[PDB]
């Protein structure tokens, strides 16, 4: 199970790893992996951990992401996580995602 | 040599394929060991006495 | 089997394992290999058995087959011949594990309930199990059969 | 099995290395008084 | 879907303190429409300069037929 | 719980045949284990407490969990300590006896962790404790016996991680 | 080739000892000198 | 199915679904008939065409049941029959859902490592619902020959 | 459009259209007959439809025509008319492409910023397209109607 | 998640078996309530906002819950609740287009229960607005479909409780 | 991207005019055209591996760029050489079916010039493998499906040169 | 994780200790294994397909867990089935090759039982599959180096029952 | 390449190299003598091994020789040889870098899809290059050919 035309993206780099870890958090693989089999809170609780490396870290954050998954659904939510100060700051454009 | 039109023509369903529990793997078994049935023992009960025909020891 | 029935009652009396139930354990250990002769014995005849108990119950009680009875029919006989069949299994099992327990578990718990919902006879039930240990006693050794005899005599007991 | 050899070996003089050390840097007494 | 071409340099201003690994903070990246807006204030806000961006995919003015 | 001959028992009468030469083969090898685990089941309820007392000795006397603010200080945090020990000896010579770590799942295993969780227990220590029992016991009880020992108790520790 | 068996061979005991008494309880170490 | 395809799509959108999809939904309703149709007639002739594909598989390609091949042996021949009756089970699943999703999520994820592992030729297997595909056109009318075989070809596109 | 959304449903997913989206694209097509049908007599009908539901909207809520309304005087009245004209031709627009995209990419997201800026009551535009609706199913046929209702309660729901 | 649709397949696909007329008529009834299913679903998405509307007005305005101390007393926990209220209608219209209540299980009720008694959300009173949900839509779409959908909202109060 | 309704409705849109005769008399060619689209793009899609295999044995083996040192000569290159060749036919049936080739120069020709420039990529070549693509599909599909195949795929070859 | 050299390193450090009389013996019986273990791990890891499938093949083909109603019925089942046969062959190699079980402790068991449990997985044919391998392992390389490997497989058989 | 493989994982994990990374270079660099030996000796033997294999291959598997196989005439055979060569080219290039990071940059990934595209059995190449495997084995000296099937089988693993 893959996605080759992202693949393909990557490998020229007219996208760089953020773009890649957008979209394939909004494919519809990761949507039929890992945000159908759950509620919206832990779809954005496993979301943490497969975009920022880490779990949720405060009670505001969670009512915070929690708003945006409500509001937009799953692309939002990839979208607000990525574009963020903490995946900017921790990955940059061009790393992977690790398991801080 | 094994051939394999005969096993094409010889090929079952694995849904119509029998499984350990069911029953229809004893029914060649039962065909086997045909049981004696009985003939039909007619009686009526009007031609009973009660009284009698009771046992008493 | 005997070592799980030894650890619950262990456990029960919040001990560990009394030399007697240890010696138990260690005799039913060494003595294992003949209860491996007769299971095996038994699982390379398991049609024989099942075959000549089921003639001598259709002789001695043909009420079961005669029409009205609880295994009227071709495809009631073959579910009989699948009870006898799931018996002997289970008695193997028993043999094995040199204590009843699984045989109380898997068919001799609520087979009341299950054989007067089916309509089914237990006394007659009783006797294919006991035309079946017939069977066994005439295949094995004397020894092997009189130890073998038991499981079936707790069947029996249960059922009857 | 080398590092072994060389760890069998500094195990068994561990004892003299530590001694000539405090006395090549401890002065006025005896370092080794009180070793634990 | 619209996007962008752009082209940018953001230095990380937390690396001296947090002792991470380097990347290159010049990029050319492929961003689409609706979260070029969001992108540019991160890269506004992080301190980067954006010197280069072109809409390379879509017509300008498309006013219809936009994903 | 089961023991290995209910194990291949359930499982040939889940799959609903009866004992082939595999199921055979090991009975025959448990039956092969069973006089030294009846021999080491012996030792062990010999030197049930002792046992617990030198791996104790071994490992949590004299230390942070035993001084004040520690979470063995006061008499009854020992005693649960020591009872959580003998309970841990006395169901891992169960599923020694058994040859299956099912019984720790049944009556150890299954709710342990939340239990130490809601309790503060320190799971470190006590795993660092069935380290020092499954040395103490590997030194009475052989080594093959030891082995089985070591075996579930590691179970048992990681159950507990 | 029989030496592979290092896990599954027999094992080596090792040589752990009892937790002694440390300088926390040192006041109480002179206390039991004092009282001998 | 479209059904599941467009809830699952507005649910991750975090929306309702719209108009656009519910005429969708509603002419895939509406068009039912002969999609059911198809499926009887499929489940009607579901043994024939497996016999006859599988018997002109095993004639163009004889290196199947040459010596050394896959399928050498009579029950990995049966086995065979069996994949072929799975697959065409598959199909029957997607012409009544009107949808490639049963086949995908039932068997074509994990397809090329499962053959891969046990080294049945994924090309020949694509020939195998390939044929089966030009038996049920032959068995079936022109219109529904072409929507059988469009997820005949969707199948073996997926295998090659 | 339907067809650019199956396409980007297919890219998406990476593969080629699947049967069941090809016979819906058939499905679309065979009825865009009757929506361009739909198309003719609403763009004859652009005039009279757009009059009545003026006339229909200031008679329900005078307030907007009253003092402290938005559209007081003669262009602001002319405006709101152009406003209705405008989504009248959205209606007609999304009704010929089969799906509500060009009402949504055109002149449906973000109408509550425009309408906050503006100062304008979205429940009475709201209001308006609802009696547009009205004079719409009254003008219509009963299909004709029920295809272009749903669009209109869509308009309805996103600008509520 | 699944639809009636492949609700029948994999119950056809478990015991490994083709579609049989005792299944196909499943397919059939479906394709019966399929335009009654939609054309509810449609009437629903247009009136969405107004169903939760009526229904806070009927259920949970004015009472111990929107005063000080209750649990929808400030104006973030009442969006919450508000929010809630359309995720229920959204997710019980998903189950009613897809004619199984696999969406409702699989993706609102698998730990809400926890959730909500993590937060000290009154379950009872959520059931109450959701059945005053099932009223205001059945009011608004027919007895047929409302129906349909009240047994979605019954489910997801049974998940709930 | 846009299709050819979206196109005409975008043109009618820059005006500020309702649609008339002149976008509706390519909407009602649209939909003639339509079944024929969607049946050469089923026949497509079932000869799609075909169509490349037999493209590359007429057009691009035996060649320079298949000999050691050439433009397809590792077997990443040539997997990545068919990925792009299946890529164009898929990308040129979604414009054949959407009815315009904007999806063809936007998402395949945003930078596919500058990347192949780039690579060293051989323009001539990969022009006379679509060549071959569309003599294959025109043989294929038929004559006037093979001509609107034809202009989506010298449109391809445009932008490539 | 930890290996055997840090376990030695780690309790003469809390020793406080040199490594005097039996820790030099364990590493120089680890240094003696080390060479035959990494020849070991260079034979698993060259045929590392062949195992699982004689594997695959000895134990859990042909069997209800494969036939329809099994938890290895659909494909994507069984090719999980196969990472997890792969990913149980190589952290047993990785066990083997550290002398110590703490990367099947942190790694493998941590959170195994969890997910077969809320899986559906069974436990026994698992357990068999597992044996299979060991057998399979033990008939390619050698009965030394089958044995251990052996211990850590019936280690992880251990962590599954 | 064992530096190449070193530079990577050291960049990855962001510090120098470790002594036990050290210790490998130069172990690998101490067995470069040796495994270019093999690397000569094999380029030495290459045509042996060609024909070897070929030859075999035609008397063990003759499908694809017959017709209906992709190997017509003489020209088909030899591109099939020359592939034959290609492959044994790459082994001598592992062999001669100490790990198969050149077989997968020239041939080791994509040969799925090319000889799918190509109609090529796979598995008949992974047999063909296991007798290039033991008529290597059978030329030259098996102790140290055990270095040189430490890469072939990994190629017919891939392969298979
Ligand atoms: C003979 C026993 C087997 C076989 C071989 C076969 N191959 C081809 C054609 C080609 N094979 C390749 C593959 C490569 N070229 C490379 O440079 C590399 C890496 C070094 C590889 C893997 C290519 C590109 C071709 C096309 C010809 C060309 O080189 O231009 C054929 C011919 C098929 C045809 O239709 O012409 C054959 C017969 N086929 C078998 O069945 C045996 C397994
Ligand atoms: C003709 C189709 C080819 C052939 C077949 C072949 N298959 C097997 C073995 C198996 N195939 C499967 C596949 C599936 N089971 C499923 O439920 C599904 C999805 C619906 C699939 C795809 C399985 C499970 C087996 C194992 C058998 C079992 O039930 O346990 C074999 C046997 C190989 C062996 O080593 O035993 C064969 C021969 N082989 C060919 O060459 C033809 C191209
Ligand atoms: C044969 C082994 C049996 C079988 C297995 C089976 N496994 C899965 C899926 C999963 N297995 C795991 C386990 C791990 N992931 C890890 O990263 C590690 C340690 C390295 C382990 C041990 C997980 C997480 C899954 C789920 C997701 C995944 O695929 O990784 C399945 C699939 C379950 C499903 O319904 O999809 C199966 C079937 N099943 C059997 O019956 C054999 C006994
Ligand atoms: C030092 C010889 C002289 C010099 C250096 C200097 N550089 C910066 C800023 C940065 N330099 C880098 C370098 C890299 N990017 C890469 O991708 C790599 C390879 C991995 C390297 C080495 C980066 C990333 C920055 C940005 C800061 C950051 O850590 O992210 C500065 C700072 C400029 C400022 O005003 O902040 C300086 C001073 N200039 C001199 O005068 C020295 C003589
Ligand atoms: C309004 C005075 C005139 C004007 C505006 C207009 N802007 C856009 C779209 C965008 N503008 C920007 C630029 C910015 N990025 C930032 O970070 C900031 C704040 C510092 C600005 C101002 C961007 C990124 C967009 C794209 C929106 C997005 O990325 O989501 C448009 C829309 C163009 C379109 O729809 O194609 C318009 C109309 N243009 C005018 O005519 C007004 C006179
Ligand atoms: C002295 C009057 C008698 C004596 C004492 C003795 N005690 C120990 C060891 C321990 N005693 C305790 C008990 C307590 N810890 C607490 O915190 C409290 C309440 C405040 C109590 C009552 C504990 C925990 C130990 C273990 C040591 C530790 O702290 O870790 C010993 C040592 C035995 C050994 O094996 O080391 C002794 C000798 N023994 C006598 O005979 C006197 C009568
Ligand atoms: C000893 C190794 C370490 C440790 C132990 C400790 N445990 C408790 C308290 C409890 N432990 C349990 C656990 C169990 N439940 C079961 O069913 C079983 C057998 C299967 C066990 C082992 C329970 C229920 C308790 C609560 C008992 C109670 O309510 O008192 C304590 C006491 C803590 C306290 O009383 O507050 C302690 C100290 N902690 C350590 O530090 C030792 C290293
Ligand atoms: C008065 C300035 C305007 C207005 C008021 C009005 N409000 C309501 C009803 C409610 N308002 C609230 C809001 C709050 N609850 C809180 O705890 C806080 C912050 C501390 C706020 C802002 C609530 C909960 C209600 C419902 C009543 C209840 O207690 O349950 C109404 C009634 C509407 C109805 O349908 O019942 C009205 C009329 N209306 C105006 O015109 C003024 C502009
Ligand atoms: C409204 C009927 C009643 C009620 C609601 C209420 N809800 C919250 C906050 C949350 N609700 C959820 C629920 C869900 N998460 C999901 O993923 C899904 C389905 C997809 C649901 C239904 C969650 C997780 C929260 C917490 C998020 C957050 O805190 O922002 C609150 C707020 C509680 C608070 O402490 O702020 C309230 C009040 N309570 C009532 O009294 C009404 C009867
Ligand atoms: C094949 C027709 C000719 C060939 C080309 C060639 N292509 C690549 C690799 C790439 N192919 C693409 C193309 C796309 N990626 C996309 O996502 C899309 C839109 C759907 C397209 C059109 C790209 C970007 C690459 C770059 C790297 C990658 O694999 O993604 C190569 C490899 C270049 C390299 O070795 O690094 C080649 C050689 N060459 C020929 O001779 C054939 C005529």
């Amino acid at each position: 199970q893959s996605i080759s035309y992202l693949e393909s993206q990557v490998r020229n780099g007219d996208i760089s790893m953020k773009e890649f870890v957008r979209r394939l958090a909004k494919s519809p693989l990761y949507r039929k992996q890992f945000f159908e089999p759950f509620i919206n809170s832990r779809a954005l609780e496993l979301a943490f951990r497969h975009i920022l490396g880490r779990g949720p870290s405060s009670r505001e954050e969670v009512q915070k992401y929690f708003s945006i998954v409500s509001s937009g659904g799953l692309p939002a939510l990839v979208d607000a996580l990525v574009d963020s100060q903490e995946y900017a700051d921790y990955f940059g454009e061009e790393t992977v995602p690790y398991l801080r | 040599q094994i051939v394999w039109q005969n096993e094409v023509r010889r090929f079952i369903p694995q849904e119509k394929k029998l499984t350990a529990g069911n029953p229809m793997n004893f029914l060649g078994m039962a065909r086997s060991i045909n049981p004696a049935a009985n003939t039909i023992p007619k009686v009526s009960a009007q031609n009973i006495n009660i009284e009698a025909s009771v046992p008493r020891r | 089997s005997i070592v799980t029935k030894s650890i619950v009652n262990a456990d029960a009396e919040a001990r560990y394992l009394s030399p007697g139930e240890l010696d138990r354990i260690k005799a039913f250990v060494t003595g294992g290999a003949a209860r491996l002769r007769i299971a095996e014995t038994l699982t390379g005849s398991r049609e024989t058995i099942v075959k000549q108990a089921g003639d001598r119950l259709f002789q001695k009680r043909p009420d079961i087959v005669s029409p009205g009875g609880n295994a009227y029919g071709e495809e009631m006989t073959a579910t009989c011949l699948r009870d006898m069949d799931y018996y002997l299994r289970l008695v193997t099992y028993g043999v094995v594990s040199g204590d009843v327990t699984p045989i109380e578990e898997i068919g001799l718990v609520g087979v009341r309930e299950m054989y007067r919902s089916l309509g089914t006879p237990i006394e007659a039930v009783a006797q294919s199990v006991r035309e079946m240990k017939e069977v066994a006693s005439g295949l094995m050794s004397s020894d092997d059969a009189a130890e073998a005899s038991a499981y079936f005599d707790f069947v029996i007991g249960k059922m009857s | 099995a080398l590092r072994l050899e060389i760890a069998e070996t500094l195990t068994q003089n561990a004892d003299l290395i530590v001694s000539r050390a405090a006395n090549r840097i401890f002065t006025g007494g005896s370092p080794l008084s009180y070793l634990e | 879907m619209r996007m962008f071409r752009i082209t940018a340099c953001v230095p990380s201003q937390t690396r001296i303190r947090t002792q991470r690994e380097l990347q290159n903070t010049y990029f050319t990246k492929l961003v689409p429409y609706d979260n070029w807006f969001r992108e540019q204030q991160r890269i506004m806000k992080m301190g980067g300069k954006i010197v280069k961006v072109e809409l390379a995919t879509g017509r300008p003015g498309t006013n219809a037929g936009l994903a | 719980m089961q023991d290995a001959i209910t194990a291949v028992i359930n499982s040939a009468d889940v799959q609903g045949k009866y004992l082939d030469g595999a199921a055979m083969d090991k009975l025959k090898s448990y039956f092969a284990s069973g006089e030294l685990r009846v021999r080491a089941a012996s030792v062990i309820s010999a030197n049930a407490a002792t046992i617990v007392k030198e791996a104790v000795a071994k490992s949590l006397l004299y230390s942070d969990v035993t001084r004040p603010g520690g979470n063995m200080y006061t008499t009854r945090r020992y005693a649960a300590c020591i009872r959580d020990l003998d309970y841990y000896l006395r169901y891992a010579t169960y599923a020694m006896l058994a040859g299956d770590a099912s019984i720790l799942d049944e009556r150890v295993l299954n709710g342990l962790k939340e239990t130490y969780n809601s309790l503060g227990v320190p799971i470190s220590s006590t795993v660092q404790a069935i380290q020092a029992i499954k040395e103490v016991t590997a030194s009475l009880v052989g080594a093959d016996a030891g082995k089985e020992m070591g075996v579930y108790l590691d179970y048992i520790c990681s159950g507990l991680s | 080739p029989s030496q592979v068996a290092f896990a599954s061979g027999d094992p080596i005991p090792q040589n752990v000892a009892r937790r002694t008494p440390g300088p926390s309880l040192n006041r109480f170490k002179e206390m039991a000198r004092q009282v001998k």
